[PDB]
RNA sequence: UUCAUCUAGACAGCCGGACGGUGGCCAUGGAAGUCGGAAUCCGCUAAGGAGUGUGUAACAACUCACCGGCCGAAUGAACUA
């Protein structure tokens, strides 16, 4: 029951009386179908399973200072407003799950009685609680379990005992101890049971509140005594904790006569269509019906019964409020690794201390859209701060650091807005702790970011996520013309999604990555009608590797003038990999000091001063991995034509003679420089088609193959699915780097090598191996050789190479030396 | 839901056998020819593939 | 045929030599356990197991080196072997029946007891929880270590132990599906 | 000391870090050895030896696990030799 | 048409062991009898192969050979037409 702006303004001031939390779980428990029916009876209102694009549903409840005495923080009010934001939890498009762990403090889980706790349910339950999130264990679907499959009292509390110790595993193991011990307990009150599609739910609690008297002793004491190891004797009249009799003979456990019971008898007459029975147990529950509420029969019969019986919203906010956390308490202790650098700094103690009058910190995570003026909203949590409608407050940019200034855009608000339900509507404050959304900084932030009032502030914690962008494809345009609106779409994709990870390549395409295949199609779908509006041109990302020769070429090749002339003999030798890698490193510079530059290839990476001092390029563009030297020391004409000699290098270089690829550690010798009189004769006009025909030649005698790009993926990942990975690899050419884990927690982090043409896809085959337990981050790491020789069509790299002649409409496959060379 | 002694029950009637490499037909795992005459009562079998 | 008159001399040999002997029985043993055993006494207590070859060392009982072979054809059936001595038998007697412990819950082997056992933290991390998961028993985490809460009676006495049950039962030290190695018969001079 | 395939037995009680070496059947065909036979071949697959070591040997038996059950100088003549290919002693084990 | 071992105590059969070194030489991102080459050993007895396979990522675990219970005479293996 909210009323207006201001008077759900007032309950906000109020952080004690603040339950925000987010609802994560998996792709079908009855999650976000559940989350609707709360709101339909408990939700918002002022004076008026694929979660497709979400928000964060406000809300607010009602209780008593009697329930109050249960709770262990520092509350002194009744009315509470508690803000749920909606977080998907597949794993394939778990972006906006990362997102609200950080941008909240506590957290509700919808796990299951028949497919119970799942893999990805068990790696969710464990970014919540590595984040220092609070527990909400909801075994919904309860209603299938006795009605599709129907168990036995002792037998059902089995399945859901099953439920409690499988959540259960990944508290001890995949959780903090700093927040104390936030292990759920059923009979604790922290466990939730119910049915979300028939909108009743019931709590441990909720029957100990209608039973403490109606038993003789404190319901809080009685509770603890209706789950586990705990029985009733209808002889006796007693509780002995004892499972039979003075004989010998099988008891009905305390919880399954007194609860379960109850529930068992009204399940069946009231499915059972038999109203000779309904109202004798109806009037046990003081449960009525009156008209067209009693016009529906044995299914919809039993929805309206217990709805009127048990509470939605209300039973599951009993154990919010009473255990799920607020601001206060989760802050407390949370803000530590909520914040790095100076964990002692006032600014992280404004957080601490929550003070909305105080050091201004807000995380924006999410960007909420709506194209008007601008083109969408940030969506982001005060810790320490008032937001007003036109605030002048700073913004630190991923890369910005309190003492430098690069991404730090101070301007004030146009406007604020608080999200009720999908929907928003203009507010204008919001104090410390609360979650709120700020307009008008879209055309500044460049995605996830910090926004504080003091400069003096550190930076925050960037993320997390624990996925990578895995997903690799590029694009296109069906039609030629439409190309320049595709490229400002993927700027569009960028202000529309979390992990899409749009870049550039060396094919001249505008590549696409991803969560999965299907987020991916997903992106791709939500972009061919909107974000683009054209028919795009998707397929695998196009690979280039590196024409590079290795094997000293033995032979000096023989290129002169045009009008035969100045002939020059080179020889290609392989460059060591810790030399042209220092190239591309910013060690052995294209513009750095000879003398002091062979002093280091000499004593550090070994070589002669003599063609160390005289190297000439660093093709290709001078500062890629191909350097030249000159084997003379007699030319009249010495550097008078070293300029034309530098020139044709890097053109040539860099459009490759193998295929037309640049080329990767290889040292072109001059050996021989043989040049004519005049110098008019001696120009560029001769020498590029000669030194460009020199390493063409020089390169076909040189023994070459292709050093390509290798991958460094992290997979990160459960130990029995360990099994499935190493035979996944074991296909792929997967060269396992390391493999160390942490003694507790089973998933064992690996890192690994792979092919880049061994991966167009490769992230689905590791999920398929062992669930979706595996994890692959997939960061390129460096260039490994191979070994076919594609000068004939039988070599690997060999079929790729001639397709790509083939591919840019060249001179068919690899045209020998003899064919452009120079001779009798 | 499986459990030892039940799902080691099932697969002794479905898992639990011999393909034969002509006809295919299920034969005692602990088999050694066939017993279908389309294939001239042959020798060559190979238990059911396994899961993985 | 070769080695089977071979072990007739050999046998036959510590036989004729020595003063008193026990004609050992036991079905359920095991291999490395049987050999600690021939080194528990690797010079007093010297053992020497028989079979069909040893319905011929009654035929050998037929060869008569002594009359006192009367008393030793009635112990022939079962796994009994053989146990050489000329020390006073109490004392020996003492280590024969000191050298019998045994074997765990080797999956589907026989379960003739009541299989009852308490509930204290066992005192390990929680490792084998998706077996107790499709077997259902109450059991809660006490500062990460699994900790028994039902006295949880697992398998009922006469039945054959199913694979999953019973290697949990082995992380609980369960041994109780053989107790074998003691004696057949008693004879001495 | 000791590389290639760790059999090593580490007991704990709650903070006690102590460990108890069983000196495998790899650790006694190095532990005699010289330098070239201890370190040099990280490059290298290990497959020399032949040259007489002797008596002590009995006793490096007793650093691997003792759990054989009957005799000593009997069983050295067995284990090293036909799995060990490195240090045969006296070229009479196969 | 050929060789075993063969009531003395057989094979088909059901009943109890499948070991130490050993997570063997290396080889390993990983390999411990079962991805793998090269070695194919004796302590002991009734016996156990660096091991017959399944399956563990590798361990573990099950199992076969070898050998003890009983069934208790043949009857197994190799070939011809
Ligand atoms: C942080 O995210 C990272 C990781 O996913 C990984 O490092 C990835 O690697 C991309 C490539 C990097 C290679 C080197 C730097 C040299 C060659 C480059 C590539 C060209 O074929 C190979 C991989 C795959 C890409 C081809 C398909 C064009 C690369 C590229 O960016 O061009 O790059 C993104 C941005
Ligand atoms: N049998 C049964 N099905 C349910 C119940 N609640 C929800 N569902 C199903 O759950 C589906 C929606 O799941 P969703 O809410 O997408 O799951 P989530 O993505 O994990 O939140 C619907 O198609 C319903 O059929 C229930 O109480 N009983
Ligand atoms: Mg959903």
């Amino acid at each position: 029951v909210a009323f207006t702006v201001d008077q759900m303004r007032s309950l906000m001031d109020k952080v004690t009386n603040v339950r925000n939390m987010s609802v994560i779980a998996h792709v079908d428990h009855g999650k976000s179908t559940l989350t609707d029916s709360l709101v339909q009876r408990a939700g918002i209102i002022s004076a008026a399973g694929i979660t497709i694009k979400s928000t964060a549903i406000s809300l607010y409840s009602e209780m008593s200072d009697e329930d109050v005495k249960e709770i262990k923080q520092k509350t002194d009010g009744n009315s509470f407003l508690i803000n749920l934001i909606d977080s998907p939890g597949h794993v394939d498009f778990s972006s906006e799950v990362t997102a609200a762990l950080r941008v909240t403090d506590g957290a509700l889980v919808v796990v299951d009685t028949i497919e119970g706790v799942c893999v990805q349910t068990e790696t969710v339950l464990r970014q919540a609680l590595g984040e220092r999130i609070k527990p909400v264990v909801v075994i919904n679907k309860v209603d299938r379990a006795l009605l599709e499959l129907q168990v036995s009292k002792e037998d059902l509390y089995q399945t859901f005992a099953r439920t409690v110790e499988s959540v259960n595993v990944i508290v001890s193991t995949y959780a903090d101890e700093v927040l104390g011990d936030v292990q759920v307990y059923p009979a604790r009150g922290t466990v939730a049971f119910g049915s979300g599609l028939h909108g009743w739910a019931f709590t441990i609690r909720q029957f100990a509140t209608r039973y403490a008297k109606k038993f003789g002793v404190d319901k809080a004491k009685m509770m603890d005594r209706l789950w586990g190891d705990s029985f009733f004797n209808p002889k006796t009249k007693k509780w002995t904790n004892k499972d039979t009799d003075a004989e010998g003979k099988p008891l009905e456990r305390a919880f399954n006569m007194f609860i379960l019971d109850p529930i068992f008898r009204l399940f069946t007459a009231i499915m059972n269509f038999k109203k000779d029975e309904i109202p004798v147990l109806l009037e046990k529950l003081e449960i009525v019906l009156k008209g067209d509420e009693k016009d529906l029969e044995g299914k919809a019969l039993l929805k309206v019964v217990m709805r009127k019986f048990l509470p939605a919203a209300d039973a599951l906010l009993e154990m919010i409020v009473l255990h799920l956390p607020s601001p206060v308490t989760a802050q407390a202790y949370r803000a530590e690794q909520l914040y790095e650098g100076p964990a002692d700094d006032a600014n992280c103690i404004a957080i601490k201390n929550c003070d909305p009058k105080a050091d201004l910190m807000l995380y924006v995570s999410k960007m909420v859209p709506t194209s008007d003026k601008g083109r969408f909203y940030a969506f982001g949590r005060v810790f320490a701060g008032t937001v007003k409608s036109g605030q002048k407050v700073r913004i630190q940019g991923p890369n910005y650091v309190p003492g430098k200034k690069d991404d730090l855009f101070i301007k004030a608000i146009q406007r604020v807005v608080l999200m009720m339900g999908r929907f928003v509507e203009p507010i204008d404050d919001c104090p410390a702790g609360n979650i709120i959304g700020l307009v008008g900084i879209d055309q500044f932030l460049l995605k996830t970011g910090t926004l504080t009032t003091s400069e003096t502030a550190h930076n925050m914690k960037v993320m997390k996520f624990s996925v990578s962008p895995v997903v690799q494809v590029a694009v296109e345009v069906k039609n030629a013309n439409d190309l320049p609106k595709l490229v400002e779409g993927l700027k569009r994709l960028s202000k529309s999604d979390p992990c899409v990870l749009t870049y550039m390549s060396e094919s001249g395409e505008h590549i696409v990555a991803g969560t999965g295949e299907l987020h991916l199609e997903i992106c791709l779908q939500d972009l061919e009608h909107d974000h683009a509006g054209v028919p795009l041109k998707i397929s695998p990302p196009v690979v280039a590797y590196r024409e590079t020769v290795e094997s000293e070429s033995s032979q000096t090749a023989l290129s002169k003038s045009p009008n035969k002339h100045n002939r020059i003999y080179l020889k290609a030798e392989p460059i060591d990999e810790e030399v042209s890698l220092a190239i591309e490193n910013g060690i052995i510079n294209p513009r750095d000091d000879f003398k002091a530059r062979a002093r280091i290839m000499a004593d550090d990476y070994g070589w002669d001063v003599t063609d160390a001092r005289k190297i000439w390029c660093f093709g290709p563009d001078g500062n890629g991995p191909n350097l030249v030297i000159d084997q003379t020391k007699a030319v009249q004409y010495l550097h008078e034509i070293k300029d034309s000699v530098v020139a044709a290098f890097q053109w040539a270089t860099k459009e490759g003679p193998i295929f037309g690829e640049e080329m990767r550690s290889v040292r072109v010798n001059i050996l021989d420089v043989t040049l004519h009189a005049d110098a008019i004769h001696r120009g560029g006009g001769q020498i590029i088609p000669t030194m460009r025909r020199a390493t063409y030649a020089g390169f076909l005698l040189a023994d070459p193959k292709i050093q390509e790009p290798v991958f460094l993926v992290e997979i990160q990942c459960p130990e029995q699915a360990v099994g499935g990975i190493y035979s996944v690899l074991n296909k792929k050419r997967g060269q396992v780097v390391s493999e160390e884990q942490r003694p507790g927690t089973p998933l064992f982090t690996v890192k690994a090598y792979l092919p880049v043409n061994e991966s167009f896809g490769f992230t689905g085959e590791l999920r398929q191996a062992t669930g979706g337990q595996a994890f692959p981050q997939m960061v390129f790491d460096h260039w490994s050789t191979l070994g076919s020789d594609p000068l004939d069509p039988t070599s690997k790299a060999g079929e790729i190479v001639l397709a790509a002649r083939k591919r840019h409409g060249m001179k068919e496959e690899v045209p020998g030396w003899q064919e452009y060379y120079d001779k009798l | 839901i499986i459990e030892p002694s039940l799902k080691a029950l099932a697969s002794k009637y479905n898992c639990d056998k011999s393909v034969c490499r002509k006809c295919y037909a299920r034969l005692p795992p602990r088999a050694t020819n066939c017993r279908k005459r389309k294939c001239g009562h042959t020798n060559q079998l190979r238990p059911k593939k396994k899961l993985k | 045929r070769e080695k089977k008159a071979e072990y007739f001399a050999k046998l036959r040999e510590y036989l004729e030599e020595y003063k008193s002997l026990f004609v050992v029985g036991v079905d359920n043993v095991s291999s490395q356990q049987m050999h600690e055993v021939r080194k528990e006494l690797r010079g007093r207590a010297v053992v020497l197991m028989g079979k069909n070859t040893m319905v011929r060392r009654a035929i050998r009982g037929f060869l008569s080196d002594l009359p006192d072979f009367e008393k030793l054809l009635p112990f022939v059936k079962g796994n009994v072997g053989f146990v050489f001595t000329n020390e006073p038998l109490t004392e020996i007697k003492n280590v024969i029946v000191s050298n019998r412990v045994a074997a765990p819950a080797r999956a589907g082997a026989v379960a003739p007891e009541d299989i009852w056992v308490r509930a204290v933290n066992t005192g390990m991390e929680p490792g084998k929880t998706s077996f107790f998961q499709a077997l259902g028993v109450p059991t809660k985490i006490a500062r990460g270590t699994i900790e028994i809460v039902s006295d949880v009676k697992v398998v009922d006495a006469g039945n054959k132990v199913g694979q999953s049950e019973a290697s949990l039962l082995n992380l609980l030290n369960i041994s109780p599906f053989t107790f074998g190695l003691t004696v057949v018969q008693v004879y001495d001079n | 000391k000791g590389i290639k395939v760790t059999v090593q037995l580490k007991i704990q009680n709650r903070q006690a870090a102590a460990s108890v070496v069983p000196s495998a059947s790899s650790l006694v065909i190095t532990a005699l050895k010289e330098p070239p036979r201890d370190r040099k071949k990280d490059k290298n697959v290990k497959h020399s030896g032949n040259i007489q070591l002797d008596e002590i040997i009995e006793i490096a038996r007793q650093m691997r696990d003792k759990s054989f059950g009957r005799t000593l100088a009997s069983v050295t003549k067995e284990i090293l030799g036909t799995a060990q290919s490195v240090g045969c002693r006296v070229d009479f084990k196969n």
